RNA sequence: AAUAUUUAUGU
RNA sequence: GACUAAUUACGUGCCAGCAGUCGCGGCAAUACGUAAGAGACUAGUGUUAAUCAUCAUAAAUAGGUUUAAAGGGUACUCAGACGGAAAAAUUCGCCCAAAUAUAGGGGACAAUUUUUCUAGAGUUUUAUGUAAGAAGGUCGUACUCUAGAGUGGAGAGAUAAAAUUCUGUGAUACCUAGGGGACGGGUAAAGGCGAAGGCAAUCUUUUAUGUAAAAACUGACGUCGAAGGACGAAGGCAAAGGGAACAAAAAGGAUUAGAUACCCCAGUAGUCUUUGCAGACAAUUAUGAAUGCCAUAGGUUAGAUUUUUAAUUUAGUCUAUAAAUGAAAGUGUAAGCAUUUCACCUCAAGAGUAAGGCGGCAACGCAGGAACUGAAAUCACUAGACCGUUUCUGACACCAGCAAU
RNA sequence: AAGGUCAUGGCUUAACAAGCCAAUAAUUCUCUUAGUCGAAGCUGAAAAGGCUGAUCGACCACAUUGGGAAUGAAAAAAUCC
RNA sequence: AUAGAUGAGUUUGGUGAUGGCUCUGAUUGAACACU
RNA sequence: AUAAGGAGAGCUCAUUAGUCUCGAACGAGUAAAAAGGAAGAAGCAUGGAAUAUUGUUGUACGACUGUUUAAUUAA
RNA sequence: CGGCCUCUAAGUUUAUAAUCUGAAGAUUAUGACGAUGAGAAAACUUUGGUACCAACAUUUAAAAGUGAAAAUUGUGCAGGAAGGAUAAACCGUACCUAGAAUCUGAAACAA
RNA sequence: UCUUACUAUAGUCAGGACUAUAAAGGUCCGAACGGGUUAUCGUUGCAAAGAUAUCCGAAGAACUAUGGUAAGCGAGUGAA
């Protein structure tokens, strides 16, 4: 028996050594992936200036960007209003973004949406957005205004859009919004997610607890515990690729290819060009380090506007201090 | 039982691995008994084409 | 009835 | 000197020297060096080297492996050894019986083969009983985190005593409401189950043996088993998860002459899940598996029979004994009488080490010497002594009191 | 099937068949050591005893080392190339 | 070939075992030393 | 690793299962492509002229492919 | 057989509106302009893999071979434009292409 | 209109070999092409950067064309 060249161990694939630049290249096996083209209607192209990482003045902006492959921008829908069941297509792989997105179908009029798919979400699933309020028969099935317990029986599903509000405790959710009318915008990136701490809200005097305050405690992919809108959206799951942290380029012509451009020491430059450079040999120069324009890079300082304070941290992230972690 | 272990998670089952092997093990003493005694005769072919049981069960050594 | 300081050496 | 037949005197004084083994010599040496005597062999006599025997000390005849060198981690199993009853055919093995014996005789036994038998080994009849194993789910006691603008308002925790540490950002203590992990109280026993390793909350699903009684069935189909393969505790490696608790490491506080340590505040790997690697254990009954056999008693486990009250009985297990066995301790369902088979041992130490090789990602594992150096290593028991050992017995030994230094 | 042979045997050949030996090392390879055997010598009470492989007899190999052939009834040479 | 089978010293406070070493017997195509 | 180190090569020719051609299954043919052998001839020499610039070993530094002072430093 | 002409990319804009701004101006939207791309017919003519026309490979105008064009199928990840559609005017046409008289290198320059 | 980077639209890379692929490689040998390792020549040079030979990359972090954007109080661009 022979090695094959592709090798699968776990959910990650290596090949076979042949050249130095293949031989650190690591990749997660997504094989279920569309193989196709994408919905074009649902597409614009990225190009301009701007992939090189110039603003309107023309000047860089952005460092170490450009050249990389030409791409497409998928419209994605971050709000999910729409109501109705919405058929699974297919699950494609979306270069400007970690997780895979997932082609559904709304069986009522037919439409085509763009949506983050959740770890495990395969073709064929049904998914389905309470935002914009309950069904008629869900209502009716337990006949009153609302069933905590029942509802979330028949709607806390893997891929199912609801407000964080109707979502039990505990639950795992990776497109957490912030405002009652506003888009996705946390736990968005592959494998990230969050849970539901808290919500404020009261016994009904039958065991049946009933929202009492407008918001409710979420902990965040960073581990910061903060207060978000009771109709905010969320669907149920977690962001697919989760192995995509445990990739490996191998080789620098593949950073390249994803628009990133090589990046340049501040030891290696002339004092002229950085507060780090200038001096004979590899010199540190006794300056603590800064950003080429004077911004501690290291140490803890927080570049947040002080004026600018969160009013919605319950308990703030967990700072480790430059201490090691393993 | 082979049927157990191939199931999920039947390869857990490390325990039952010898009592598989003692079943081939034990059928193969009768059928090799069984083979000089009957003399190929009808009631001995009868049991092989029936059962499937082909000569890699008795003949040689099972090795599991 | 479940207490508990310290104690090395000897052609 | 003793082994080993044969003595004194003088000199030397752990010096010089003797010596095959044990040993001798430190100022009155039968052991060294002289003198004499004695014992013995003799043209030979001693010494060195080597071989046989001593040595059953590599045991085929003919050994042994509980505690002294030595039972493999396990049993399924190819090869190979060994293995029923009553007849028959062939070999003429075996025997007369040799001379490597032509040709015959004898038939108990042996080999291949044939026909029958049922005591061995198996199958059926849902056994009972049972922490073998595996899958998918759950339960609960405590713990832990968060929350309540909780009550309460200065202590708590730790230890022999303390310190580091927790607490006014409201702890400990007493509650309410949620989240999260692993653990398995009682029942519980000298108890049971699997090849062993090992296996103890619970429901369902799933899995091979084993045990009892009756009949029925197959008709020697059996036991052991190098190697290969499979399984194999904890710890460990690797990948992805989990992370309350415990806890190597690292670090801090004490103790101490010093303290890496034992004790303490904390704490990372790791323990847990999944998939592989790894294969080493006081993997133990310090006792390989299996078969036949030997006298009783008191418990106990799962069945059966009965005049089921209580007595018989099958298969296990555990104490105490008889004959016997053993170095003895002890065993006595075996460490006895025998038998079969596999593994292993041949003075200690060097050494389970070296070198090459094989396996593994690694850690390491399998396998496995020789040189140099010794006359001893080693087991069980016996009587004492000792114990920061138990329980007693005497004493101004101590306690108490008085007096004194 | 045919030849060959006193006779037998792929001994030899033609045409078919895919067998034969072995499976625990048949076979092959590397290293260390050695002339083998005999009441021939020594030894033990003895074991199908052990050791040696001098003198004695039988066998094998060699003749500076390595590589080779012929003559002859037969290499069985301290020969010959 | 029917006479042919043997022990001794040395481990321990001591006893009994296990287990090596050495001695006692015979010998050499022997060597050395004193003769 | 194209490691190292070796062998072969052109011309004439015996030979030919199929393909192709010709004549009439067969026969013939390289004024068909190919295959082909321990065959042969000539010369000092048949990789004949031209084209492809050695091999091996031990170290330091930097993993590697790349990039740089256009026009003295390519590391 | 190209331009002109139609459509648009990267971008530009003393065009319009809104907004920001010491003045100059800048920003966003729309419009206009803007090829290095896309544009019917002819030896006579006037929806989104049901996809798409990036790279690579394959197949395909039937005697064979070869080179294109366009299309078919498939592969890899680096995931691969936009917009519009669908009786003959005007402008270019000469020569030179760098070893033998023409382009850039100060020039009839071994670049 | 040079040059550095980016951007849009396009174009180019004989033949052969290895590798799991018919196509999956900052793979190999080697032209075009792109570089400029070493030496010589030249130095009022043919040339204010050339010639010859040798050497390196040559499916890529490649090379090339026509346009576009970013530069001069603050520094544009910069694998530095
Ligand atoms: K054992
Ligand atoms: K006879
Ligand atoms: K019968
Ligand atoms: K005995
Ligand atoms: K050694
Ligand atoms: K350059
Ligand atoms: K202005
Ligand atoms: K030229
Ligand atoms: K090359
Ligand atoms: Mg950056
Ligand atoms: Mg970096
Ligand atoms: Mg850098
Ligand atoms: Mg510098
Ligand atoms: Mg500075
Ligand atoms: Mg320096
Ligand atoms: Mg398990
Ligand atoms: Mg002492
Ligand atoms: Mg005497
Ligand atoms: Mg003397
Ligand atoms: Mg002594
Ligand atoms: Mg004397
Ligand atoms: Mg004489
Ligand atoms: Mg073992
Ligand atoms: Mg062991
Ligand atoms: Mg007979
Ligand atoms: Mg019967
Ligand atoms: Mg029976
Ligand atoms: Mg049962
Ligand atoms: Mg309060
Ligand atoms: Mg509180
Ligand atoms: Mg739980
Ligand atoms: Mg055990
Ligand atoms: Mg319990
Ligand atoms: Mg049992
Ligand atoms: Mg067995
Ligand atoms: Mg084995
Ligand atoms: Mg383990
Ligand atoms: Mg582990
Ligand atoms: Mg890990
Ligand atoms: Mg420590
Ligand atoms: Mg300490
Ligand atoms: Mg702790
Ligand atoms: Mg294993
Ligand atoms: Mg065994
Ligand atoms: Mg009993
Ligand atoms: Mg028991
Ligand atoms: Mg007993
Ligand atoms: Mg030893
Ligand atoms: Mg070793
Ligand atoms: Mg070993
Ligand atoms: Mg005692
Ligand atoms: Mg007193
Ligand atoms: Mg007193
Ligand atoms: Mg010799
Ligand atoms: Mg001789
Ligand atoms: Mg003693
Ligand atoms: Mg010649
Ligand atoms: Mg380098
Ligand atoms: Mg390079
Ligand atoms: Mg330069
Ligand atoms: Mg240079
Ligand atoms: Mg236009
Ligand atoms: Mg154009
Ligand atoms: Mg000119
Ligand atoms: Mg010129
Ligand atoms: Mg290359
Ligand atoms: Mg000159
Ligand atoms: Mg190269």
């Amino acid at each position: 028996i022979v090695t094959p060249y592709v090798r699968d161990a776990g959910m990650m694939r290596t090949y076979k050594p042949h050249t130095p630049g293949i031989r650190h290249l690591k990749r997660p096996i997504n094989d279920h992936l569309w193989k196709g083209r994408p919905y074009l209607p649902l597409t614009f192209p990225k190009k301009g200036q701007s992939k090189g990482g110039r603003n309107h003045s023309g000047r860089v902006t952005v460092r170490h960007r450009g050249g990389g492959h030409k791409r497409r921008i998928r419209m994605v829908d971050f709000e999910r209003w729409i109501p109705g069941p919405h058929t699974v297509l297919r699950i494609e792989y979306d270069p400007g973004r970690s997780a895979h997105i997932a082609l559904v179908k709304e069986e009522a009029t037919g439409r085509k949406s763009y949506i983050v798919a959740a770890d495990g979400m395969r073709a064929g699933d049904v998914v389905q957005s309470y935002r914009s309020g309950l069904p008629q028969d869900l209502l009716d099935s337990m006949g009153g205004v609302v069933d905590p317990g029942i509802l979330a029986a028949r709607t806390c599903w893997r891929g199912n859009c609801l407000p964080v509000s109707m979502i039990p405790v505990g639950t795992q959710i990776y497109c957490v919004g912030s405002r009652p009318d506003g888009k996705a915008v946390f736990c968005r990136s592959a494998g990230t997610y969050a849970t539901i701490i808290s919500k404020e809200e009261e016994t009904r005097e039958d065991g049946t607890k009933v929202m009492t305050g407008k918001f409710v405690n979420v902990r965040l992919q960073s581990g910061e515990i903060r207060r978000v809108s009771k109709d905010a959206c969320a669907t149920v799951g977690i962001a697919s690729n989760i192995m995509h942290h445990y990739r490996q380029l191998g080789k620098a012509g593949r950073s390249r290819w994803l628009n990133i451009r090589p990046t340049v020491r501040g030891l290696a430059m002339n004092a002229n060009d950085h507060p780090h450079g200038g001096g004979r040999g590899k010199s540190k120069g006794n300056r603590h380090p800064v950003s080429p324009w004077g911004t501690p890079a290291k140490g803890g300082y927080k570049t947040r506007r002080k004026s600018n304070v969160n009013k919605w941290v319950v308990t703030p992230r967990v700072r480790n201090m430059g201490v090691r972690r393993n | 039982l082979s049927k157990a272990l191939e199931g999920h998670g039947g390869n857990r089952d490390k325990n039952n691995k010898r009592s598989l092997r003692r079943l081939c093990h034990k059928r193969q003493r009768l059928l090799r008994y069984m083979e000089r005694k009957e003399r190929g005769s009808g009631r001995w072919h009868h049991m092989l084409e029936t059962l499937g049981l082909t000569p890699a069960t008795w003949k040689g050594q099972i090795t599991l």
